[PDB]
């Protein structure tokens, strides 16, 4: 069984399907946005993924799938995982307010409020199986 | 005449009981026929969850009319506008309030709990007072426990959130006790529930009436 | 547009001697926003200072203090400010006098708050001010028996008691080099039933 | 020299005028009132003048010169005298908001709120002496 078949409009990459939406939306509606499309915003585990993604990104700015609960304090991906691997910019996690996680054209992490409107998100789900 | 306001659930049902609800409070000075009719709507578009409509007739002769929606505690925290149309037959224009959250710096609240001295021809009944300051975003929830257990929200009284003379905001509570409640045990906790406290956003003071 | 006539604090109608009321509105096209001076009485009124200034938010605020006399309040004069406007459709009408009821002395009680880590070279004074009535109260924070100004320290609206009072909060936050000057601070509060001469205070001290 | 003579729509008794006043107003309206009719509000210190006033006063109910100045809390007559003589009702002066002083119709004093609204106020002044 091999993992390559994804939907239209949507890019393959390893076990996963790619998804990248344009248009004016906050990271609340970014992920709204992406469960209306079966999927979730994307949630990056290997630097692998994060080298695919800086390849077809905004130049501009994209939301990515990485928040706080505030009650937590520690970034928690939207699927539910840990962080393991982190490619923040240099002086992030920015502790500006004590918040979400948004990439760069150059593919680093940088913290942003949740109310900034931008252009970008990526869309992530489990590539579909072949017989 | 007739106004409206949209509240922000309070950090104690946001972050402890887990179950926030935001309310419309729409003040009608000039009651008349009909009803005034209560729209509920997210900035998404996406379907809202059942709210409770609660209309009084207050002595004043006005009425009062509450309409309490239930939201999501991660939809509330990332930051989903929630929106409510208020529409009378006697008005020209509908009135439109929005509510989301309070996206900005976050600091952690300083809690002091302060015990009154006796006062002459009060001593069966003493007063507590607390402060709680140095705090952002302005909503706070401010409670007080007596057994460890929590004691009812009309016993104390707290004031609205006031800016400090640095960048925090400031809230006091007082509370009235009766001489049968120190004697038993001579101990009252101050907690307050905010965003930023840590940790599990609690932060509270013990005080007592002659230690 | 809204218009709002206040009462004199009682600072300056029983120690200054010298009580004035002040008619603030809140507007702005052309702000030709004239306040009419009357009395129930009809006999006529002392020369009022107009205060006009425009906000950062962009609206208009113009206040109109009036002097008035300290045996004509107290006795139970009835002063009214009529606002006009010529956008506004009807003139709107703002009338005060001395609130006529029962009496409470107020309970004054000052606290000190502890050293908090980050902040030594500050700390915090609170007091509170209970069971008056009516809810019309003025609260001064005193330091070396000389009056500290009015934008050092906070005063939280009059809000009802369990019972029939009412009560006051008021935040002074103090530097160091004020404690190791003098290490006592008074809290002043002037009321209408307070005895002896409307003066009830309590000392403070950071710790002593 | 005797002191008799005395303004039209005025009453005399010993050495003072008296006026009594008909119409709807508060204790400071009728101390303004008295003071447009070139008086003041009635003093009394002796217990020959309150006889003369039961005489002629309103027998629902008339406003006197008594008050307190709030800081005192002592109640000292328009003309500044204290009082030596005290003609109260059982009871007066009551501690209920712990005010002003009207007449009643029987004669006696009682405590009232400053805002009360009477239809009887009474005024004084010295009167006019005649050459011997
Ligand atoms: C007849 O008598 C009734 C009372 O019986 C009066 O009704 C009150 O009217 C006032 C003003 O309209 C109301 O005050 C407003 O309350 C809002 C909500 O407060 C609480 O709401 C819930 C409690 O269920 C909590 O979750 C929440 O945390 C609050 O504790 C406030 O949001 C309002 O504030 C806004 O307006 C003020 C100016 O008015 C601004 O300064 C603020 O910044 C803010 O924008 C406001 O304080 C009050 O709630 C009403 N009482 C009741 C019981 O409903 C009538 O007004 C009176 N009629 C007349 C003619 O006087
Ligand atoms: C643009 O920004 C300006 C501020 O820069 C805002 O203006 C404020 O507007 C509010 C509401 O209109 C004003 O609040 C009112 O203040 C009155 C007076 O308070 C003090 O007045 C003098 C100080 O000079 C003192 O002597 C006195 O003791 C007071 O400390 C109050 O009387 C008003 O209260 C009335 O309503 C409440 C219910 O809401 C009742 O409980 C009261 O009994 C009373 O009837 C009221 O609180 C405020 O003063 C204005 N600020 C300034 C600096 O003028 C604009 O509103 C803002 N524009 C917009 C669109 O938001």
């Amino acid at each position: 069984f091999v993992c390559n078949t994804c939907p239209e409009k949507w890019i393959n990459f390893q076990r996963k399907c790619y998804y990248f939406g344009k248009g004016t939306k906050q990271w609340v509606h970014a992920r709204y946005a992406c469960d209306d499309m079966e999927g979730q915003l994307v949630s990056i585990h290997s630097p692998e993924e994060q080298d695919f993604l800086t390849k077809h990104a905004s130049h501009t700015g994209s939301w990515i799938g990485l928040r706080n609960l505030d009650l937590k304090g520690e970034f928690i991906w939207v699927d539910g995982s840990h962080v393991d691997y982190s490619n923040w910019a240099p002086g992030e996690p920015t502790s500006r307010s004590q918040d979400c996680v948004m990439m760069r054209g150059s593919g680093r992490w940088n913290d942003a409020f949740c109310d900034r409107k931008l252009g970008a998100w990526v869309c992530d789900r489990l590539a579909t199986c072949t017989p | 005449g007739v106004s409206a306001y949209l509240s922000r659930p309070s950090p104690f049902d946001l972050f402890i009981r887990k179950s926030p609800t935001i309310t419309c409070l729409v003040v009608d000075l000039a009651p008349s026929k009909g009803t005034v009719q209560l729209t509920w709507s997210r900035a998404s578009g996406k379907p809202v969850q059942h709210s409770t409509r609660k209309e009084e007739k207050q002595r004043n002769g006005t009425l009062t009319v509450t309409s309490t929606l239930p939201v999501g505690t991660r939809d509330w925290i990332e930051g989903e506008t929630y929106q409510c149309r208020v529409t009378h037959p006697h008005l020209p224009r509908a009135l439109m309030r929005s509510t989301t959250k309070t996206s900005g710096p976050r600091a952690a609240p300083e809690v002091y709990a302060f015990a009154t001295p006796e006062w002459p021809g009060s001593r069966d009944k003493r007063t507590l007072a607390c402060l709680i300051q140095n705090f952002m975003p302005e909503d706070i929830s401010v409670q007080w426990l007596h057994n460890e257990v929590q004691l009812p929200d009309a016993r104390h009284s707290t004031t609205q959130p006031r800016k400090t003379k640095g960048s925090g905001f400031f809230v006091f509570s007082r509370l009235e006790v009766t001489r049968a409640e120190w004697e038993q045990k001579d101990e009252f906790i101050c907690r307050a529930v905010h965003e930023a406290a840590s940790p599990s956003q609690t932060v509270q003071r013990a005080v007592s009436v002659n230690p």
